[PDB]
């Protein structure tokens, strides 16, 4: 599938619909040891970039399921993180800003082992979201005083943000 | 907008060396080489070259009839020499737009290299663009076609700076767009025109409807295929007909995207300054919209925020469904073409925004709208109500309708025959003019002034206008210096001292300040002034009631008297008295 | 005219003759066969364009489809008379 | 004159 997408630039937009039930029960159901077959379907997801204009919807529930299941080995978690803040790169992400920021806000509070890459996650969120973001600020600063949490660029954005120039 | 640079000529340099495969051409079978709407191989190697070039030449008609044309085909190094300094002859200090094609041409490298030869292949002739750039040394606008377009532009600003560098022993006039960027190669489809970039800025529509058609996942509308889209009836500027319904939709919304997005310090500069520069940007933002689908992103120079994500292009989709789905009837059974309510929604729109205004909020994002809508004699009478509800809060809101180009628009609408338009363009001139008193004499060298002592002789107009009136006609009179013969030619004078005796406070205020105005250094209105013995009716105004007619009347008599004085003569009887 | 007739190679039928480029099954047996102790081959379809030769004079190269699918090429030719041809 | 025409 990776090195068809590779072939098929812009045209695999017109195959992709036939192969989503496949993805999707994958990730509903890895039985892999532990799950290194939802992670390979992450690497391949990270590339497909404007194919999902129009399927992004129905691919980005589950990612986020991951993301709330701490159950799975932590780097199937740490893979979810690193997809999402990739795909936000390419992607509009603003209809489903509510979707992504709640999930963050549990992880930052239940447990360090995400951190870090939590905060890199919603830089990018923030960058893309700007002042889309200032409904959300209150909330998430006052999690993030609960613990010694602080990030060179989310604070730097948040500041622009709140200054009001973010260029 | 002082700053009126406009472009002159047009260099159309083709490549489209037609039979003839660079050596690193992929092909055949998606190649789509359809260039200009034309198949080059039905006509041969010089028909179809000619006649793709007559093709271009008319696409760039349509947007600026009155440049001058300038084309070569596979011109070599001197015949560009010549070129650019034939053109740069023609007009020294206009802007000349320079568009190169490159379909025929092996990727660009750094420096520019083209397969220009004597008809043999195996002399590539290198190129310089730095060498370019000196001939070219005036204001220009440079569109490029080529696979590693960015590759150029980079290599542009280079040697720009290089040449800075040795000036220090044209880099801030140069405009630049490039179909996609250096690291990418445009699509090989085999449905679409090979020369997309250039359709997309030539020809907005046409493909916009064949992407409309490909791109949509599932169509909503049965019935509606190619075959139809490319039997739409109308010319493009035919307002009443579908495709001019839909051009004129189309420059509204991008319009407003680029008012909405865009710093002021730029929007002024793009979209204002050059008919063709706001042009081609215009259709630029739709070229960024269509080729972010296949893997390309167009680069200009200057570099726009990224605008594919705003929402006004859900709406356009949505008014080109509703277009579509009459159709098929119309074609099939004649029946009448109906209207859409896009700008009826939009005004509607912008009156909820008006139910509580304050300036610590957004500026309404439909003024663009407003600005089209009073084009066009359907919404005339709606769009300037809303204009002037608009304009009646504080002095921020007349800026903000400064800064978009309503005043050129109203100043048309000034001198039309309709009648029934007399209180709103009163209305809006009165706040316009008592925000902005500047102005530089523009109601007064045309033929507005006319219309606004035609106004105030109406005896049935009511008070509230007649004030306003001669509200405006004291601003004229005393800001431009013009306008002091012509409030004599229509005998103005006579008009104030018959409406002295209006019972209204506010007209009895005005008039006294208006005929003071006039009294001041006028040699005409000196003598008219004396021989109507104007001040034996305004010191009546003296007993009135009220301090601020008694102020307007004292302020009126002792300038007639002041200024009557400098010739004394038997006048020194009234001069005492 | 002398200049353009040699960059003439070919012509769409939607230029020259629309009528039979929208056809339609002819009831029309395909002009080359005809058996009255077998089946009729009907002619189907016109190809959408004609191939020009190059020559002194010049023939056009037109395709028919028929009712058993198969490809029957014709030279179509004027400015002689082939009644000679026809009784040799 | 106008960028854009008027139907005055
Ligand atoms: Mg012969
Ligand atoms: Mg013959």
């Amino acid at each position: 599938i990776e090195q068809i997408v590779v072939a098929l630039g812009g045209e695999f937009k017109l195959y992709l619909p036939q192969l989503i039930p496949h993805m999707l029960r994958v990730f509903m159901h890895d039985n892999s040891p532990g799950r290194i077959v939802s992670i390979k379907l992450l690497a391949a997801i990270q590339l497909f970039g404007a194919n999902l204009d129009d399927y992004l919807h129905l691919l980005l529930p589950p990612i986020v399921k991951l993301f709330d299941a701490p159950e799975a080995p932590l780097p199937s978690r740490k893979a979810a993180l690193e997809t999402v803040d990739r795909l936000t790169e390419s992607l509009d992400f603003t209809d489903y800003a509510s979707r992504i920021i709640h999930p963050i806000v549990r992880t930052l509070d239940q447990s360090p082992e995400l951190r870090s890459t939590a905060m890199d996650t919603l830089s990018s969120l923030v960058f893309q979201l700007g002042k889309k973001y200032q409904i959300f600020i209150p909330m998430v600063n006052k999690v993030l005083v609960r613990h010694r949490i602080n990030h060179q660029r989310y604070d730097v954005l948040i500041c622009r943000i709140v200054k009001g120039y973010t260029l | 907008m002082k700053d009126r640079m406009k472009t002159v000529s047009v260099a159309l340099v083709l490549c489209l060396n037609v039979g003839v495969d660079p050596p690193d051409v992929v092909k055949t079978t998606p190649c789509a080489r359809l260039e200009c709407w034309i198949d080059p191989l039905s006509m041969g190697p010089q028909k179809a070259l000619e006649t793709i070039g007559a093709n271009l030449q008319k696409q760039y008609e349509n947007w600026q009839p009155r440049a001058r044309y300038k084309q070569s085909l596979d011109p070599t190094v001197d015949e560009v020499k010549k070129l650019c300094t034939s053109l740069r002859r023609n007009a020294k200090e206009e802007r000349v737009l320079f568009h190169y094609n490159g379909h025929g041409v092996p990727r660009p490298t750094v420096n520019g290299e083209v397969w220009v030869f004597n008809k043999n292949y195996t002399q590539y002739i290198p190129l310089s663009i730095y060498d370019l750039q000196t001939w070219m040394g005036s204001p220009s606008i440079f569109v490029y076609d080529c696979s590693n377009a960015g590759l150029i532009v980079k290599s542009f600003k280079q040697f720009a700076l290089q040449r800075e560098q040795e000036l220090e022993v044209s880099m801030k006039n140069c405009i630049q767009l490039a179909a996609c960027e250096a690291t990418e190669l445009l699509p090989m489809i085999p449905d679409l025109p090979a020369d997309l970039f250039t359709s997309c800025l030539t020809t907005p529509i046409k493909i916009a409807l064949r992407w409309f058609c490909m791109q949509k996942c599932v169509s909503l509308v049965p019935g509606v295929t190619l075959d139809l889209i490319e039997k739409i009836p109308g010319r493009l500027n035919d307002r009443r007909t579908p495709l001019g319904e839909l051009n004129w939709i189309f420059t509204a919304i991008t319009d407003t995207i680029a008012w909405n997005v865009l710093p002021r310090d730029l929007f002024q500069k793009l979209f204002r300054q050059d008919l063709l520069v706001a042009s081609l940007f215009r259709n630029f933002l739709l070229a960024e919209r269509i080729m972010r689908s296949y893997n390309c992103t167009p680069v200009s120079s200057p570099r726009l925020p990224p605008t594919y994500m705003h929402a006004m292009w859900q709406a356009w989709d949505l008014a080109v469904d509703i277009c579509l789905s009459q159709l098929p009837t119309i074609i099939e059974e004649g029946t009448a073409f109906r209207h859409s309510p896009f700008f009826a929604e939009q005004l509607t729109a912008f009156q909820v925004w008006l139910t509580m205004g304050v300036e610590n909020r957004n500026p309404p994002e439909q003024l663009p709208i407003v600005l089209q809508v009073l084009l066009s004699q359907v919404h005339r009478l709606r769009a300037l109500d809303l204009l002037g509800r608009f304009l009646d809060l504080g002095p921020w809101a007349v800026s903000l309708a400064l800064s978009v180009g309503i005043f050129p628009y109203v100043l048309k609408l000034l001198q039309s025959s309709a009648r029934e338009l007399r209180p709103l363009l009163v209305f809006i001139w009165a706040k316009i003019l008592a925000v902005d008193s500047s102005c530089q004499a523009d109601l007064v060298k045309d033929n507005g002034h006319k219309y606004f002592l035609s106004v105030l002789a109406d005896p049935y107009m009511p008070a509230e206008h007649r004030t306003m009136t001669a509200f405006i006609l004291a601003v004229i009179v005393n800001s431009y210096h013009t306008g002091q013969e012509a409030c004599l030619q229509g005998n103005l004078i006579a008009i104030c001292l018959e409406q002295l005796n209006d019972p209204h406070p506010l007209l009895r205020q005005w008039v006294a300040i208006c005929l003071g105005r006039i009294w001041q250094n006028f040699d005409s209105a000196r003598w008219c002034g004396v021989r109507d013995s104007a001040h034996e009716k305004l010191y009546s105004l003296l007993s009135d009631p009220i301090p601020e007619v008694r102020c307007a009347a004292v302020f009126a008599l002792g300038t007639f008297v002041g200024n009557s004085a400098e010739r004394t003569d038997h006048s020194t009887t009234i001069d005492h008295n | 005219i002398s200049k353009q007739l040699p960059q003439l190679t070919s012509l769409e039928l939607q230029y020259v003759s629309p009528k039979l480029l929208m056809c339609r099954d002819l009831e029309l047996a395909v002009p080359g066969t005809y058996d009255p102790n077998q089946p009729i081959i009907r002619i189907q379809s016109i190809a959408p364009s004609l191939q020009v030769i190059t020559s002194k004079q010049r023939p056009r190269k037109l395709t028919l489809m028929g009712s058993n699918g198969h490809e029957f090429v014709f030279l179509l030719k004027g400015h002689e008379d082939l009644r000679q041809d026809e009784r040799v | 004159e106008s960028q854009f025409e008027m139907d005055i």
